[PDB]
């Protein structure tokens, strides 16, 4: 029943949650960090079924 | 004293540094310079003297030679100094029209020299048209070859000659193969005719042969004298008259009298004109585009050169013999009046159809028979006596002599003495990723153990029955020889330079050139030969199996694109299928220069598309409403031509919805199964996704299996497997449909609306079988059919055939176990000969299967198993449509066979059979110099590297180089020499090497800083015509594309560049303004070569030119160098190749990975695909490169870092773009899709040991602009030495130059900052 | 006997191990640091003796 009635789901776009991010690390953009390059590794494919 | 001498070889270069000691390199390079500087001169001495005499013959007798060179510059000139810079801005309106004195001469030659070198020769025709059977009315050219053949055999009626074919004889050979379709009375479906009658012809004449159109043209025929087709007793053509008497005395008072019926019965349908009918036949049959005009090629290598070919090989008279008594016997009927009316050449036939084929043959086999350099006797005799077998009958004859060449590939190797067998480390079947290495030779007298051991008798009888079929209308030529002389190809071995004996064989099978054969036939017999009878339990397995292995791969976590990213992915797939260009109107009121004749001219003409246009504009319908299913439509269909005459291929195009909406549903499994990199992965089993371009790195398993003994491979083939699929596709499209609903999150709603559907929804709308229907032209009249199975187009063909194949492979394995036990309980196998792992890899609709073993079963035990597996896959998996047959495929041991690669005891077989000099679907004699000169060089390369010398051809294209190349610019002709195949980057003395960069850095002293320069002027001032940008004006619709496309900015609209001149261009809210232009270069580039070419004539004639390049200004180099010996072992896997190049494999061993060696063609490429899910909208290799050149090194990286992507990636694709800018030029067809150094790709010169030879640096680690550049160099340079014969294994970096380059960063990152620092 | 029966050795690229070594450092890129630079002269030719 849930299957059959949610076709769809709101969900904002992930470029602008990584802009979001990027203008509130306080980092440089050259310095390397591991939680923005970790983030760029996702996708929102699979958000209706989850 | 001439150089074109087979004791003069292009390589005398090797011997040279092998034992001696060297000195600094700077004096072995300046030695090499100046020998090939020599080499050039006394080339271009006689390059000269040929020209002049061929254009003695074209034209008036009188021709006299004057020396050009820049002091004659000072005479006699024009010059229209506002005109100056040609170019283009913005049935013809004519501008102000000025006269002009007419600068050079009318007839006479200008060849350069510059430096003491002749490079181009320079002349024009001032179109000195006066007024604008009939032998007299025929071109100079014709009417010498004609006196020459008449003096040379005038009558006596030369036996051994040409019998042209008669209407009265072909009849009597082919009227039982001949049949009217008669639409309603064949009761067969799937076609149907809108003509009244139609013929079928299968057999007899299915490819039109050499006939003649006057003997007996018959005006007009009763077609009934054949027979009818579908119903034996309908035959009478009285009852098929007096059937219509009574039926019209009927209609007298009054009946419905069916049209069907009725017209059938009036014998007046059946009436044709034969003339007309050969005609139209012949006009989609044979294609003529090649590179050169023949006329060209007929005098100038048989009547100037003749002398070079005939010195060497003495066998070759009798093809001169056969064209000229030809010539002479009939005469005025040879005919080749080239039709250039727009763009095509259009061959004209008159006196015979097939005349122009046998003139293209006549000229194949001497090409073959001296470009092929064969160190045997009796084997280019054999060779001679197929050529003049396919001689008489030029496309008939190939079908006929195919059966007996194949059959002649198929053992060649038996009945042999030495192997020299080629060994290889172990290779691991299971994991694809797995590479191989080679190790070591070992000599052995054990013959391979293929198949057609057990059934010798039944192909020897056939080859020689297909022999005398040929000899028997052929023109009696011994046949006792044929049968005598066909023994000795199985009686060779694998030892010295007779391995380029199967290479050269194949290419003579491919003579006649890219002939095709009748549709209508095809699709009637190929629909015939199919049977179902079968088991309900067979069709159910395949649908679990089908539906089971869908399943498996739909569930994954791989994202899939959304509609925009997948509709510009369409257009830039350009299926030859999907293309419909529609334009309503593109206005060419181009100003273009005209032929200063005697006056320059302005003049404005249209012309509409010549380009694949997308319809973005109508996307706005296609994104919205647009539904995608099939009821009954017609569309229309293009067929395609293949080498080997074997048939014609039919290609089903789709409409764009059902690309667009199949695209979407197939990406998640497309993606898995073209992995590229997968380890062990379930979708190991699928090998679509290979570079294919090279074997040993593409096909490594084969190459292994067949060297190792332990194994045996299966390389069965089958018959047309898209039809076959007619009686199962309802099941196996089933099967498909239901395996998207599960693993499928969403569920059915039933929507109609593209864009408006659900994942799941888009399955039931687009697999639901019913397939349209399809028209195409025939002759006398276009034909329709409906087709059920895996179609052509579809967006899923190949997922589709390897899913099919893979399926009953495992029905037939199965089975295939039990017969095999059975076989064990009882005598013969014997136990202990058990596999262990069995690998099955299918690539479209061609499969292998490969099985392992412990003890590896003797010589009959292989035999034994392999016919129990063609008999087990023959009614388990053949039951229901497929067809198997032993004598098809390279079934056996210690040798496999992949899609026409096949390797017997270590040695590649590779096939070639690649033909520019006749190609198909093209305009090379209407091509740019820039494309003409980069298809010279790498189609040649690619057969020099599968098996050829590399002297004699590259002699043999020397030999024309003045005579192509002849660019035509309005009375204003030129003649390109050797010289200018430097500028592209190839040194004659060298090898089949990219030596580009190390010749141009010593292109400074010993001239070649020209022709480099002419390239490009000849191409990079195109950038004109990328710079012409075509405004939206005309008309608007909907629009609603620019609001459907956009990427997420972060310098808002009206910034991220202030000014304009690097920030409209690359707009994100112009993307589809920037894309329009950027998708219509051609249709207008055309002619932008055309104005182009008055620019490289204008060049030569001002002071323009010869200044020095700006590669060699930048300086880099090493120091400290230490250098060794070459290894002097041969033993390679390619054993076509030269000596040399084998001595080089085996130093450095097979290269592996293709991606650590640079190749910047494919690296950015391959950094592309890897870098999805990031990129925006818009992006290919075509966009970077252009982008680059337009904006160099500043504004791309401007552009690009404030177009949201990371820094250091761009960085690094940016280093690989500027080294694949300095590889080499331009050139449309380098930069689309790509071409490969071949030889460079297949020695290991990876990063892996090109790392370990730079001495490592003590300093800051250096840049990558720069990195890519002197690693590159060390690269070139370890690749010319070794040819040579020394290798370096030690390099210091110079670091007193790598302090400039670390400098260079310091104030560029500045700038970069700096400029952001300011909000300008 | 280990040298005939030891043909391979399944090392990961250099390439990837730079990258995670760049990546895991939180230093700019811009200047100099002396472990990055001293892994740049790394060759991986000498593998299988070893």
């Amino acid at each position: 029943l849930d299957r059959a009635f949610l076709d769809g789901v709101g969900f904002t776009p992930l470029a602008e949650k990584q802009q979001q991010l990027q203008l509130q690390l306080k980092t440089n953009i050259l310095t390397a960090n591991l939680i923005r390059s970790a983030i760029n590794g996702m996708n929102t494919e699979s958000n209706l079924e989850v | 004293v001439s150089p074109f001498l087979d004791s003069t070889p292009f390589t005398t270069l090797h011997n040279s540094l092998y034992g001696q000691q060297i000195h600094s390199i700077d004096d072995e390079l300046a030695q090499i310079c100046k020998l090939e500087y020599e080499l050039q001169t006394q080339i271009a001495d006689e390059q000269i003297t040929a020209l002049k005499h061929f254009l003695t013959i074209r034209t008036g007798s009188p021709q006299e030679i004057q020396y050009v060179d820049k002091e004659w510059m000072k005479s006699n000139q024009h010059v229209p100094s506002f005109l100056g810079d040609v170019k283009l801005m913005f049935s013809y309106r004519v501008q102000k029209k000025h006269k002009v004195q007419q600068p050079l001469k009318p007839n006479t030659l200008y060849v350069y020299k510059y430096k003491g070198l002749p490079r181009v020769v320079l002349r024009f025709v001032p179109k000195v048209d006066t007024t604008s059977f009939s032998c007299d009315d025929l071109s100079p050219t014709w009417k010498y070859i004609l006196t020459e053949a008449k003096r040379a055999f005038p009558d006596r009626s030369y036996s051994d000659c040409i019998h042209p074919m008669t209407w009265e004889e072909w009849l009597e050979e082919n009227q039982d193969h001949v049949k009217v379709l008669t639409q309603y009375a064949h009761q067969l479906d799937y076609v149907t005719l809108l003509q009244d009658f139609n013929l079928y012809v299968s057999g007899g004449a299915s490819r039109v042969r050499n006939i003649d159109m006057s003997t007996l043209p018959t005006s007009i025929n009763v077609l009934d004298h054949f027979e009818l087709y579908g119903d034996a007793s309908m035959k009478e053509y009285v009852r098929s008259g007096e059937w219509y008497g009574l039926l019209r005395e009927i209609e007298q008072e009054g009946m419905t009298v069916n049209e069907s019926e009725k017209v059938f019965a009036n014998p007046d349908t059946y009436v044709l004109n034969v003339k007309k009918y050969f005609l139209r036949r012949f006009q989609q049959e044979i294609a003529s585009t090649g590179m050169t005009p023949l006329t060209d090629e007929l005098l100038n290598i048989m009547f100037v050169h003749w002398n070079i070919i005939v010195t060497a090989e003495p066998k070759l008279q009798v093809i001169k013999d056969d064209l000229l008594k030809y010539y002479s016997r009939y005469g005025v009927d040879a005919t080749f009046d080239y039709n250039m009316k727009r763009s095509e050449m259009t061959v004209v036939t008159r006196g015979h159809l097939l005349a122009h084929k046998v003139l293209e043959c006549a000229l194949r086999i001497v090409e073959t028979i001296y470009t092929y350099d064969i160190q045997d006797e009796t084997f280019k005799d054999i060779l001679i006596d197929l050529g003049r077998l396919i001689m008489r009958d030029p496309i008939y004859g190939t079908t006929t002599v195919r059966d007996a060449t194949t059959v002649m590939k198929q053992l060649m190797y038996t009945q042999g003495t030495q192997f020299r067998r080629i060994m290889f480390k172990k290779y691991d079947y299971s994991n694809f990723n797995e590479k191989l290495v080679l190790k070591g030779e070992q000599m052995t007298n054990e013959p391979p153990t293929l198949l057609a051991t057990t059934h010798y008798e039944e192909m020897d009888k056939k080859r020689i029955d297909a022999l005398i079929k040929a000899n028997q209308r052929a023109g009696n030529i011994l046949s006792q020889s044929s049968i005598e002389r066909c023994r000795y190809t199985d009686s060779l071995d694998l030892v010295g330079d007779a391995n380029r004996y199967f290479s050269a064989l194949t290419t003579l099978e491919a003579v006649a050139g890219f002939a095709s054969s009748d549709l209508l036939s095809g699709f009637i017999d190929s629909n015939e030969s199919i049977e179902f009878t079968g088991t309900a339990h067979l069709r159910k397995l395949l649908y679990h199996s089908v539906r089971e292995q869908i399943t498996t791969l739909n569930t994954s976590t791989v994202p899939r694109p959304s509609l925009p990213k997948v509709l510009l992915s369409s257009a830039k797939d350009t299926a030859s299928a999907s293309i419909e260009p529609l334009t309503f109107r593109i206005y060419k009121t181009t100003p273009e220069y005209d032929g200063e004749s005697l006056n320059l001219v302005e003049s404005t003409v249209e012309m509409s598309t010549r380009q694949k246009k997308p319809n973005l504009m109508k996307a706005a319908e296609i994104l919205r409403s647009t539904v995608t299913t099939n009821q009954e439509m017609i569309i229309s269909g293009g067929t395609r031509a293949v080498q080997g005459g074997k048939g014609a291929r039919a290609v089903y195009p789709t409409k764009q919805p059902y690309h667009i909406a199949g695209s979407l549903l197939f990406h998640k499994v497309d993606t898995i199964v073209n992995a590229n990199k997968k380890y062990r992965g379930v979708s190991n089993k699928y090998g679509q996704g290979i570079s294919n371009a090279i074997p040993h790195i593409g096909v490594p398993e084969i190459i292994a299996v067949s060297s190792d003994g332990m194994a045996i491979c299966l390389a069965l083939d089958v018959s047309a497997f898209d039809v076959a699929q007619k009686y199962t596709e309802a099941d196996i499209e089933l099967a498909m449909r239901d395996g998207f609903l599960d693993s499928e999150i969403s569920m059915i709603s039933g929507e109609t609306v593209l864009e408006r559907m659900n994942p799941a929804d888009l399955a039931n709308n687009l697999l639901t079988n019913t397939p349209p229907r399809y028209k195409y032209q025939t002759a006398l009249g276009d034909i329709i059919i409906l087709q059920h199975d895996n179609r052509s187009g579809v967006p899923w063909t190949g997922t589709q055939n390897d899913l099919v194949n893979v399926s009953n492979h495992h029905m037939a394995y199965d089975e295939y176990k039990k017969r095999v036990a059975e076989l064990q309980r009882q005598g013969k196998i014997s136990i202990d000969v058990n596999d262990k792992h069995h690998i099955v890899r299918v690539f479209g609709d061609d499969s292998t299967f490969i099985m392992t073993y412990d003890e590896p079963p003797s010589a009959e035990e292989v035999h034994l198993m392999c016919a129990t597996f063609v008999e087990s896959y023959q009614d388990t998996a053949g039951t229901l449509g497929f067809a198997i047959n032993a004598r098809k495929g390279m079934i056996g041991r210690y040798g496999s066979e992949y899609l026409k690669n096949s390797a017997i005891y270590g040695n590649i077989k590779s096939v070639n059979q690649v033909k520019f000099r006749g190609s198909e679907k093209s305009a090379s004699y209407h091509f740019g110099v820039s494309e003409k000169v980069s298809m010279i060089r790498d189609i040649t390369d690619l057969t020099i590297t599968r098996g050829c010398d590399e002297t004699r051809k590259w002699k043999y294209n020397l030999m024309m180089l003045p005579v192509d190349l002849t660019t035509r610019a309005g009375a204003f002709r030129m003649h390109n020499l050797c010289s200018i195949m430097t500028g592209v980057g190839k040194m004659y003395l060298g090898g089949t090497l990219n030596n580009k960069l190390i010749a141009s850095y010593h292109g400074s002293s010993f001239g070649w800083n020209f022709d480099d320069n002419l390239i490009k002027t000849a191409n990079s001032i195109g950038a004109i015509s990328d710079s012409s940008y075509d405004a939206i004006s005309t008309k608007i619709t909907n629009l609603a594309d620019f609001k459907d496309s956009q990427q997420r900015i972060t310098r808002d609209i009206i910034t991220s560049g202030r000014l304009p001149q690097h920030l409209n261009r690359y707009g994100k809210s112009n993307i589809l303004r920037h894309i329009l232009a950027s998708a219509a270069m051609g249709p207008l580039s055309q002619i932008e070569k055309n104005v182009n070419a008055y620019n490289v004539v204008m060049g030569i004639l001002n002071g323009k030119l010869e200044a020095p390049t700006v590669l060699e200004r930048l300086n880099m180099g090493f120091k400290y160098v230490v250098m060794s010996d070459l290894k002097q072992d041969d033993y390679s896997p390619y054993s076509c190749q030269g000596l040399q190049y084998r001595r080089m494999l085996v130093h450095w061993g097979l290269n592996d990975s293709r991606i650590t060696s640079f190749d910047p063609k494919g690296k950015l490429q391959h950094l592309l695909a890897k870098n999805s899910q990031i990129l925006p909208i818009h992006f290919d290799i075509e966009f970077v490169y252009r982008l680059y050149l337009q904006a160099g090194t500043m504004g791309f990286l401007q552009v690009m870092s404030y177009y949201q992507l990371p820094d250091t990636l761009t960085h690094e694709m940016l280093a690989a773009v500027v080294a694949l800018e300095l590889q080499l030029g331009n050139d449309k067809y380098a930069v689309d899709m790509g071409v490969y150094s071949s030889q460079a790709g297949q020695i290991r010169i990876n990063d892996a040991l090109m790392d370990s030879i730079i001495q490592h640096r003590r300093g800051p680690p250096l840049p990558i602009i720069d990195r890519t550049l002197n690693r590159l160099l060390l690269h070139t340079y370890m690749l010319m030495f070794g040819l040579m014969g020394k290798s370096i294994d030690s390099t210091k970096i110079d670091p007193t130059l790598s302090w400039r380059a670390i400098l260079e960063s310091n104030d560029q990152r500045i700038a970069q900052l700096s400029e952001l620092l300011t909000a300008v």
